[PDB]
């Protein structure tokens, strides 16, 4: 979907492993805020708005 | 009619749609036969701490 037309998924009741996000392009840009993706791995959280 | 149409329909139409619990019927609609029987589908209902 465009930006002027961004989705608003919330995961949950699932399981996002990130390990399979891990690898999924040649390049990215993983800007994660807060905590770094390697510990947000090892970080649960209540509900992630996709 | 038994098809899921025109229903009771209290559920007009809201945001917060949160997590749902589409699955196998918790209240077992039992084929109650043979006589001698009422399905007692005790249910007790409580909210602890959330």
């Amino acid at each position: 979907a465009s930006v002027y037309a961004w989705n608003r998924k919330r995961i949950s009741n699932c399981v996002a492993d990130y390990s399979v996000l891990y690898n999924f392009a040649p390049f990215f840009a993983f800007k994660c805020y807060g905590v770094s993706p390697t510990k947000l791995n090892d970080l649960c959280f209540t509900n992630v708005y996709a | 009619k038994s098809w899921m149409e025109s229903e009771f329909r209290v559920y007009s139409s809201a945001n917060n749609c949160t997590f749902e619990y589409v699955s196998q019927p918790f209240l077992m609609d039992l084929e109650g036969k043979q006589g001698n029987f009422k399905n007692l589908r005790e249910f007790v209902f409580k909210n602890i701490d959330g």
